[PDB]
């Protein structure tokens, strides 16, 4: 089976730069690879054939190149429609993909405000807790979000969810949601959450006292 | 890990300068280096973060177009290239390691600063 | 041009089956073979099977082999896939695609694909959200500006949708992804930055709607 | 020919 893998994950990047992605397979394929692009919530579109081959109604920016175990896919000056995730496919021995580069719009560093919230009274009343701390309008992606309960850390009883890049500013919003039993939660006092990020020079602690 | 920050001074308005931020011990090769600038008055401010070669460099609002950050990784240095150069840019400038490898910020160890001054 | 249209997706418990169907114009589909790939979060995009343009010849990934069968019906347009015996890890955006044309010695993929059909392979029952406030204080609150929200608790199946004051206040609101917890339930926030100064005085209400279960939750959020 | 060979109509 043809393992396929593509580097790098993620490329920020800008309207106007000059783009190069990698895909390698873990033997010859020769030159039967094929490039997919694939916008959010839609289906993946072709782009490139037989390694180097445009697909009819494909921009000429786009060119790819290779052959054997090594290819390459190239925006010569990327534009705003070329923000999405590309695949690339070996179709020499059945099909296998390799796991999509995606190309992310590059801005200026944005360090996330911070917000804690309690449970509420209705939830604690059916025998669970749910603590939520909210990261808003941060880039780049990268955060780590740590619950701390009585100043002890948490592992495994949380769960974090992303936003898109904000079609207005290209930030990213993340919520960590920390998911306790009603005895758990009343077993402590303090709930915090500490978070870090490139863009902020000390860590930023949220916390209340269960009550207050 | 101990981070020793020079490359600061007096400058005119419309200069230039290039800060560098030298480390000991621990190769930086693999982590992440940022730096950061404090006024009298105001908290320390994120301004540039060179992440390994290959992962890119980014910058603060205040910065973009004439800061740019570079790596001298055999020589464990990191740099900021300062051009045309404000008032608003007086400050002690730090340079801090990110200790994560996957970039989320966590500062271990900071720099004692460089001065610059532009006026 | 070429247009594929995928139906048949939905939710179905572990075990049972479920059988998909594309509708194919645009082009000659008796001409072309046809290929089923599917793309999940954790498996990204995989093969699924594909079909001579005669139906003489099919293919399967390993992963569905003795469990799937694709069938075409050239006289209506319309390409199937069989789907027996359904695991979880069988949950996907299905889609078909249309083989391209090429020369006679080439290799072959695709080069049209469909829009792509749902399947959700669990044993959960259909179940609307519970609704709680997520409630503005000093802990949210950082100058002038103050986050609340609504937290969307343990239905299924997907989707539900969140608005605002009952759509007057779109301005900064985020509603984030949906993620599935252990109890094979989903769960989601929907949050909105809006001036301190106005916290108490004026009204913030999210509009939650889940029609599998049709449920419409109105939960007003009020400060601590 | 093998599963990568024409499906189409010749």
């Amino acid at each position: 089976d043809i393992q396929m893998t593509q580097s790098p994950s993620t490329l920020s990047t800008s309207v106007g730069d000059r783009v190069t992605i990698t895909c390698r397979a873990s033997q010859s394929i020769s030159n039967w690879l094929a490039w997919y692009q694939q916008k959010p919530g839609k289906a993946p579109k072709l782009l490139i054939y037989k390694a180097s081959t445009l697909e009819s109604g494909v921009p000429s920016r786009f060119s790819g190149s290779g052959s054997g175990t090594e290819f390459t896919l190239t925006i010569s000056s990327l534009q705003p429609d070329d923000f999405a995730t590309y695949y690339c496919q070996q179709y020499s021995s059945y099909w296998t993909f390799g796991q999509g580069t995606k190309l992310e719009i590059k801005r200026t560093v944005a360090a996330p405000s911070v917000f804690i919230f309690p449970p509420s009274d209705e939830q604690l009343k059916s025998g669970t807790a749910s603590v939520v701390c909210l990261l808003n309008n941060f880039y780049p992606r990268e955060a780590k979000v740590q619950w701390k309960v009585d100043n002890a850390l948490q592992s495994g009883n949380s769960q974090e969810s992303v936003t898109e890049q904000d079609s207005k500013d290209s930030t990213y919003s993340l919520s960590s949601t920390l998911t306790l039993s009603k005895a758990d939660y009343e077993k402590h006092k303090v709930y915090a959450c500490e978070v870090t990020h490139q863009g902020l020079s000390s860590p930023v602690t949220k916390s209340f006292n269960r009550g207050e | 890990v101990q981070l020793x920050x020079s490359g600061g001074g007096x400058v005119q308005x419309g200069x230039s300068l290039x800060l560098s931020c030298x480390a000991x011990x621990x190769x930086x090769x693999x982590x992440x280096x940022x730096w950061x600038r404090q006024x009298p008055g105001x908290x320390r401010e994120x301004v540039x973060x060179x992440x390994x070669x290959x992962x890119x460099x980014x910058x603060x609002d205040s910065x973009x177009g004439r800061f740019t950050x570079s790596x001298d990784x055999x020589x464990x240095x990191x740099x900021l290239q300062x051009x045309x150069l404000x008032x608003x840019d007086x400050a002690x400038y730090y340079c801090x390691x990110x200790x994560x490898x996957x970039x989320x910020x966590x500062x271990x160890x900071w720099g004692x600063g460089t001065x610059v001054t532009v006026s | 041009q070429v247009q594929l249209v995928e139906s048949g997706g939905g939710v179905v418990q572990p075990g049972r089956s479920l059988r998909l169907s594309c509708a194919a114009s645009g082009f000659t589909f008796s001409n072309f073979g046809m290929h089923w790939i599917r793309q999940s979060p954790g498996k990204g995009l995989e093969w699924v099977a594909i079909i001579w343009y005669d139906g003489s010849n099919t293919y399967y990934a390993d992963s569905v082999k003795g469990r799937f069968t694709i069938s075409r019906d050239n006289s209506k347009n319309t390409l199937y896939l069989q789907m027996n015996s359904l695991r979880a890890e069988d949950t996907a955006v299905y889609y078909c695609a249309k083989v391209w044309f090429g020369e006679s010695e080439d290799n072959y993929s695709v080069d049209v694909w469909g829009q792509g059909t749902t399947v959700t392979v669990s044993s959960a029952s259909t179940k609307g959200p519970s609704v709680f406030p997520l409630a503005p204080s000093s802990k949210s609150t950082s100058g002038g500006t103050a986050a609340l929200g609504c937290l969307v608790k343990d239905y299924f199946p997907e989707p539900v949708t969140v608005s605002w004051n009952s759509g007057a206040l779109t301005s900064g609101v985020h509603t984030f992804p949906a993620v599935l917890q252990s109890s094979g339930l989903y769960s989601l926030s929907s949050v909105v930055t809006v001036p301190s100064s106005s916290l108490g005085t004026q009204t913030y209400i999210c509009n939650v709607n889940h029609k599998p279960s049709n449920t419409k939750v109105d939960k007003k959020v009020e400060p601590k | 020919a093998n599963p990568n060979a024409n499906p189409n109509a010749n």
